């Protein structure tokens, strides 16, 4: 089938499988051997023409993932040879390879507090390129994949920094402020459509260090109990988030931060059907599903936030965000106030 | 009938995907792929299995599912000790989210091999919890260890 698969066609520049092959076949076939193939097949009745065809895919492919080189020296190696053979042949006229081998901290409201983590969470969560997501998926974890480790890191910083934000306030009606304020934050986060900070906030307040506070609760006015228990409803496990499935699904527009259990359901596709079949030839099914389900966080990655925001507020917020406390003085503190 | 809130826990590249789906199907997106109703010890019951692929790197995704979950399987792969390193800070958090000391949980050992099925049963035994080992790929001795927790939850 690696024959029969790489069989796309380009009319000296003209689909979707291609763009499927070019994406997702490192998933399953190292690439290195898909180039490999490309320069075998090359050699081949009054057929330079699909010679011309080859070259014009190889510089398209190229052209489309610049990234298939830098962690891989054997492409690097397989295409070079390629170019050189293409230039040591002479002929077809290929400049292909020319062309080629070239104290108070928070007087904010609630409304400007979730827009300014929100431009936050969309401009760390646009950083995050696909192939992360395939490395994420193989390796199992995040590491050695800068940007989604800045994404998740991110998220716990938003959490730590809600929980640490409501302990720092003596007495449970001074935090029941905060937790009222933080509920009308996560208010605004779920108007906005913006549902992975949105997560994160209602995590800092579900949290088990904050969850125990029941006299804050108390004091917490009951608008905001049902609001917070609607929200946890919302952002619940049961039937694998299926009222979050039904809420992204009825939103529009720009609804799009999303939450990482975009990660868990690669995963499951990865894992639900095999990546080849025991004929030896691989069933495509497969990738298209997790090729479309990742294009379209891509799609997400394009477009542009309806609110903006003061760089220099989005400096200092950051700045508020990193501290260093960790789940022990969290709840050392947390069993000091109760 | 009875539904059970049903955990898998443990680090990723261990299978624990692999194996969750080989208890199910024979689409994950939707509600019903996490789903299955099955009759243990005589009485029929619901399964509502979680996994927890991408949603470790979490804080707050992680307590929702230890505060809504049940029980807990606390899974390793028999080739990798750091995998089954981890299983001492698993059942920490878990402990400290559930405030117990006698959780619902079973240790499952998955897929040469480093790690020794003795030093598992010794931690097992250390915190007084079932031990089962499993091949996610062929034997799926996968029915065994979920349905031991589900008794161990119903034994709680």
């Amino acid at each position: 089938l690696l024959e029969k698969c790489i069989q796309s066609f380009d009319s000296a520049g003209s689909d979707h499988m291609l763009n499927m092959v070019l994406a997702m076949h490192s998933w399953v076939l190292p690439s290195a051997d898909l180039a490999a193939r490309l320069l075998t097949s090359y050699q081949k009745d009054t057929q330079e023409l699909r010679r011309l065809q080859i070259c014009h895919l190889v510089r398209y492919w190229l052209m489309r993932h610049p990234e298939v080189m830098h962690q891989d020296p054997q492409l690097e190696e397989v295409i070079g040879r390629f170019w050189a053979t293409v230039a040591r042949e002479g002929n077809s006229a290929q400049r292909r390879l020319g062309d080629s081998s070239d104290l108070l901290f928070d007087h904010l409201e609630t409304g400007e507090l979730a827009q300014h983590l929100t431009y936050l969470e969309f401009r760390s969560f646009q950083a995050i390129t696909p192939q992360d997501l395939r490395s994420y998926v193989l390796q199992g974890s995040v590491r050695g994949c800068p940007a989604l480790e800045g994404s998740v890191g991110l998220s716990n910083s938003v959490s730590r920094w809600v929980q640490v934000m409501v302990l720092s306030r003596p007495g449970p009606l001074q935090r029941a402020q905060v937790l009222d304020k933080f509920i009308h934050v996560a208010q605004r986060l779920h108007q906005l459509q913006n549902f992975n900070t949105l997560m994160a906030v209602t995590g800092g307040l579900c949290h088990s260090a904050i969850s125990r506070l029941k006299d804050s609760h108390a004091h917490l006015s009951p608008d905001s109990t049902k609001a917070l228990l609607e929200l946890t409803e919302l952002l619940a496990s049961h039937n694998n988030y299926a009222r979050y499935r039904r809420t992204w699904a009825g939103c529009a527009g720009f609804r799009l931060p999303v939450l990482g259990v975009h990660l868990k359901d690669l995963v499951s596709l990865h894992e639900a059907q095999p990546d080849r079949l025991p004929d030896g030839r691989l069933h495509l099914p497969k990738l298209n599903n997790l090729y479309l389900r990742l294009q379209e966080l891509v799609a997400l990655q394009g477009q542009h936030p309806p609110c903006s925001a003061n760089e220099d507020l989005l400096h200092l917020l950051t700045l508020s965000l990193d501290l260093f406390y960790t789940e022990d003085e969290i709840y050392e503190l947390s069993y000091a106030r109760e | 009938m009875t539904e059970y809130k049903l955990v898998v826990v443990g680090a990723g590249g261990v299978g624990k995907s692999a194996l969750t789906i080989q208890l199910i199907q024979n689409d994950p997106t939707i509600e019903d792929s996490y789903r299955k109703q099955v009759v243990i010890d005589g009485e029929t019951c619901l399964l509502d299995i979680l996994d927890t692929a991408g949603q470790e790197e979490y804080s707050a995704m992680r307590d929702q599912y230890m505060r809504t979950g049940e029980g807990f399987l606390c899974v390793f792969a028999i080739n990798n000790t750091k995998s089954f390193e981890d299983i001492h800070q698993y059942r920490e958090q878990i402990k400290r989210v559930k405030d117990s000391d006698d959780v619902p949980m079973v240790l499952v050992g998955n897929k040469a091999r480093t790690v020794e099925s003795r030093q598992a049963q010794d931690l097992a035994r250390s915190y007084g919890i079932p031990y089962i080992e499993t091949s996610a790929k062929t034997r799926q001795g996968v029915e065994d260890a979920f349905y031991t927790l589900v008794r161990e939850i119903r034994q709680h």
